[PDB]
RNA sequence: CUUGAGUCUCGUAGAGGGGGGUAGAAUUCCAGGUGUAGCGGUGAAAUGCGUAGAGAUCUGGAGGAAUACCGGUGGCGAAGGCGGCCCCCUGGACGAAGACUGACGCUCAGGUGCGAAAGCGUGGGGAGCAAACAGGAUUAGAUACCCUGGUAGUCCACGCCGUAAACGAUGUCGACUUGGAGGUUGUGCCCUUGAGGCGUGGCUUCCGGAGCUAACGCGUUAAGUCGACCGCCUGGGGAGUAC
């Protein structure tokens, strides 16, 4: 439980769900939670507001490192990759830099066929 | 090539064939020959070891050069021929000291090629250098397991091992049955695949072809009576039981290495 | 993406989620999502140029404005 | 206005990255002639400029390396 | 293919001089050297099947060419298939 | 014997080693009567992306006209040398000798 | 004989083809670290994955497939089709100026070759996707759509098939007949007194005149006006089946 200050807030922002994972420079995560961990189960789970929340309950369980500056990761699509940015400037935390490091491949893997 | 017999009759209908013209058509290299009698399958003490051995072609045992370690001198592949021993084929080369020398054949070998050995050697097909100086990813075969042993790994026809990685003092190999085995870098191995790749398209067409190869017919357990394998017995192909080797040891899936001193080497084990 | 921050937050953010659309990604991975076959590529991609050819040279019109 | 055709440089150097640089975006994507100007044959050139560069690494693939 | 000092050496081999060009002997030999120079390409690049569509192109060209010669003067027909090697 | 030109860096602990690599490979060239045409060794240059978890690596830009046989060889020496890092040999069928 | 058709010199553009080698992004898996109760998915769920520690995040390795951006009613190709970069072998096309051969041309039954995808055989390969399959939903039922997995297959070598809404539903070749706006690739000259203006070629996209058409529409790349040769059609089913 060692005081760390250079955290960095990944964030896997997707469709359904969205996950914020606070971790140092180097990737050990410090802590993590969910839109589907806060209540929000369901349709609930993919809003802004879940995100929003979820980016909330993870400025905590890191008060045991003292974070100050926060280098945000938003990686994937979602409602939850500009209001958990938001929510986690509004928990006290300096960002240093917002990072997009959603997957992009170069016509690599073939995806799902389609919905219908 | 592979030629495929016409059904002139049957027992050569089904027959598929690998005709090398470019083995010698003669005898082979008379002082690199010794005589290798047959066995029968029977150990030390006369008594069937290993079963469906027996009978089969005459062959002289033809001294292969498997160690390499002659090294800085280049040698010439003065001819290709055909190892009844192998299932590759053999290549005889002559030194430029004098020295002729049976080697494996690796994939592109034909007659007047420039291969050697050593450390300084270069990366053709053929030459033979300890796995230092072998660049990794590179495609060997005739690797030896120790250092002077004498080489031990892809010696079939077609086959070869592949360098992945190299830690310090030792080299992983995926070796052709897809096992990462680590050998020490210290030991050596021939560039490029093992030749006679086609080997595996023969079909041998009928049962002589197998018993002069020297292969004695198989008897499945179940043909049998109760005391003479775990299968048998019962009024008409009956079977009731689990497959078994005729010992009793399970078979068709049961995992009978146990080593326990070679372990250390085997990174990941066949697929 | 990298959009370090000066200092008021979303005078930065603002400059984030509109580089995002400059760099075109959250738009980028709706194409990633299904595999669309190389006919509706091509049918799309078609359908989209013959689009952009709507004439808007021919806006000279009266219409009782 | 296609500052290529400007001046008849008659083949994009791939370690020009000087101004190479001023045809990608802070992601390395390259940028299109229709936003560049850029004549085709020149827009030719300069992504096959543009991708032996960043085969060689004088520029990069993208951002995140 | 065929370079420039090849098909000018041929040219002056086959035709009344270097400036004769287009003469049916020139045309068929260089054709003749073409396609003799081409059977090693598609020696091993068998699967060349939009390149062996000009090689037969080619041939059929050569082969309207040679029906012109023949039919025209029988004797420099003779003369070009012995001094070129055709006819099968 | 054609107009090539040949980008290739080389491991940031072997640069002391590119002098000898360069008289090397260019005496290898003019041994064929290979035509050495530019020779700028770029120095150490820091990279756009890390190669084999390794930034900064050393450049040397050759322009030869040398033979197939030469330049192949030539090919097989980078890929065989562990120095060596990303050569790309390309065509460029003129006599460059500018700048850069 | 040269106005057709070819040859040669220089040059240009191009995902044209075949072979080989590399690059980066990403997916997946494996080994390890942090960390923890969720993940995943949907219309909603559930199957499923997870405290045996998943998901998330970082490091290292493996492996296969496809090449983001450029990217364009852009290009090339007889069609099929072909897009990371580099090299090797190779086909075609076009432009300017000239010489050269001198009708050597157009078309083509039969024949021959190329011919998407699926499929078949042998041998490798197998990341992702995914027929079949299994389970969970939906349902009146759901051997469907949807979800979770998932095998051939998709990949490679060599053979076989020889078919597609293989389609501009428009055979090839040639000649002639108002125009407009482009795209692309050449080329000549003038003030280049810049990236401009003025012409001349190849390919190409859209609109439209005469004319044609049942109309829709085509409209100098005609479905307009003609010539050559070929293929094909003769009410709808049966049937493009049967033998
Ligand atoms: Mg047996
Ligand atoms: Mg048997
Ligand atoms: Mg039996
Ligand atoms: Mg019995
Ligand atoms: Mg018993
Ligand atoms: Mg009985
Ligand atoms: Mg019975
Ligand atoms: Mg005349
Ligand atoms: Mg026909
Ligand atoms: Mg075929
Ligand atoms: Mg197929
Ligand atoms: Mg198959
Ligand atoms: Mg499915
Ligand atoms: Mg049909
Ligand atoms: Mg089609
Ligand atoms: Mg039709
Ligand atoms: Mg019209
Ligand atoms: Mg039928």
């Amino acid at each position: 439980r060692k005081q760390v200050s250079d955290g960095v807030a990944h964030i896997h922002a997707s469709f359904n769900n969205t996950i914020v994972t606070i971790t140092d420079r180097q990737g050990n995560a410090l802590g993590w939670a969910t839109a589907g961990g806060s209540g929000f189960r369901g349709s609930r789970k993919s809003t802004p507001f879940a995100a929003q929340v979820a980016a909330e309950r993870c400025a905590d369980a890191v008060k045991e490192y003292g974070i100050k500056n926060l280098e945000v990761m938003v990686k994937g699509p979602g409602p939850g990759r500009e209001s958990t940015i938001r929510a986690l400037n509004a928990a006290g935390f300096r960002i240093t830099n917002i990072t997009d490091v959603t997957p992009i491949p170069h016509n690599g893997c073939r995806p799902p066929k389609k919905r219908r | 090539a592979v030629v495929k017999c016409k059904p002139t009759s049957p027992g050569r209908r089904h027959v598929v064939k690998v005709v090398n013209p470019e083995l010698h058509k003669g005898k082979p290299f008379a002082p690199l020959l010794e005589k290798n009698s047959k066995s029968g399958g029977r150990n030390n003490n006369g008594r069937i070891t290993t079963r469906h051995i027996g009978g089969g072609h005459k062959q002289a045992y033809r001294i292969v050069d498997f160690k390499r370690n002659k090294d800085g001198i280049p040698a010439v592949v003065e001819r290709l021929e055909y190892d009844p021993n192998r299932s590759a084929n053999i290549a005889l080369v002559l030194y430029k000291d004098g020295e002729r020398r049976y080697i494996l054949a690796p994939k592109g070998l034909k007659a007047g090629d420039q291969i050697q050995s050593g450390v300084d050697a270069a990366i053709k097909p053929g030459n033979t250098l300890p796995m230092r100086n072998i660049p990794v990813g590179s495609t060997v075969h005739n690797v030896e397991m120790k250092p002077g042993k004498g080489g031990q790994l892809a010696r079939s026809a077609g086959t070869y091992v592949q360098i992945v990685a190299r830690d310090g003092a030792y080299v992983t190999l995926r070796l052709r049955s897809g096992e990462m085995r680590k050998v020490e870098a210290d030991c050596r191995a021939t560039l490029g695949e093992v030749g006679n790749a086609e080997h595996m398209l023969r079909v041998l067409g009928k049962a002589g072809a197998a018993r002069w190869r020297g292969v004695r017919p198989t008897v499945r357990g179940t043909a049998m009576n109760p005391v003479d394998h775990p299968h048998g017995g019962g009024e008409g192909r009956n079977f009731g039981k689990h497959p078994v080797t005729p010992w009793g040891v399970q078979t068709k899936g049961k995992k009978t290495r146990s080593n326990k001193r070679t372990d250390k080497f085997i990174v990941r084990r066949r697929s | 993406i990298k959009v370090r921050e000066n200092e008021p937050f979303d005078v930065a953010l603002r400059r984030f989620k509109r580089s995002c659309e400059k760099a075109g990604v959250l738009a980028e991975v709706r194409r990633r999502e299904f595999y669309e076959k190389p006919t509706t590529e091509r049918k799309r991609a078609k359908a989209s140029a013959v689009k952009r050819h709507a004439k808007k040279l021919a806006r000279e019109n009266a219409r009782r404005t | 206005f296609c500052r290529f055709t400007a001046e008849g440089v008659q083949e994009i150097d791939y370690k020009d990255i000087a101004t190479l640089k001023n045809y990608i975006t802070e992601s390395g994507k390259i940028v299109p002639s229709r936003i560049t100007g850029t004549r085709a044959k020149y827009q030719r050139q300069l992504a096959r400029a543009i991708k032996r560069a960043r085969y060689l690494s004088l520029l990069p693939y993208t951002d995140r390396h | 293919s065929l370079s420039t000092e090849a098909t000018a050496k041929i040219v002056s081999e086959f035709g009344r001089d270097a400036n004769d060009t287009g003469s049916t002997e020139v045309q068929v030999a260089l054709l003749t050297a073409q396609i003799n120079h081409l059977q090693g390409h598609f020696a091993e690049h068998k699967k060349d099947h939009h390149s062996r569509r000009g090689l037969l192109r080619m041939v059929s060209q050569r082969r309207k060419l040679l029906d012109y010669l023949k039919r025209k003067d029988v004797a420099r027909y003779t003369q070009l298939i012995e001094r070129l090697g055709l006819r099968r | 014997m054609r107009h090539y030109e040949i980008v290739f860096m080389v491991h940031p602990d072997q640069s002391e080693q590119v002098p000898g690599m360069i008289e090397r490979y260019t005496a290898a060239i003019t041994g064929a009567e290979g035509k050495i045409h530019r020779l700028e060794d770029w120095g150490r240059r820091q990279l756009a992306y890390p190669i084999n978890k390794l930034h900064k690596a050393h450049y040397v830009l050759m322009n030869v006209e040398a033979p197939q046989e030469v330049i192949d060889e030539l090919e097989t020496t980078f890929r065989f040398n562990d120095a060596v890092i990303r050569s790309m040999v390309m065509r460029t069928k003129h006599a460059v000798t500018e700048a850069s």
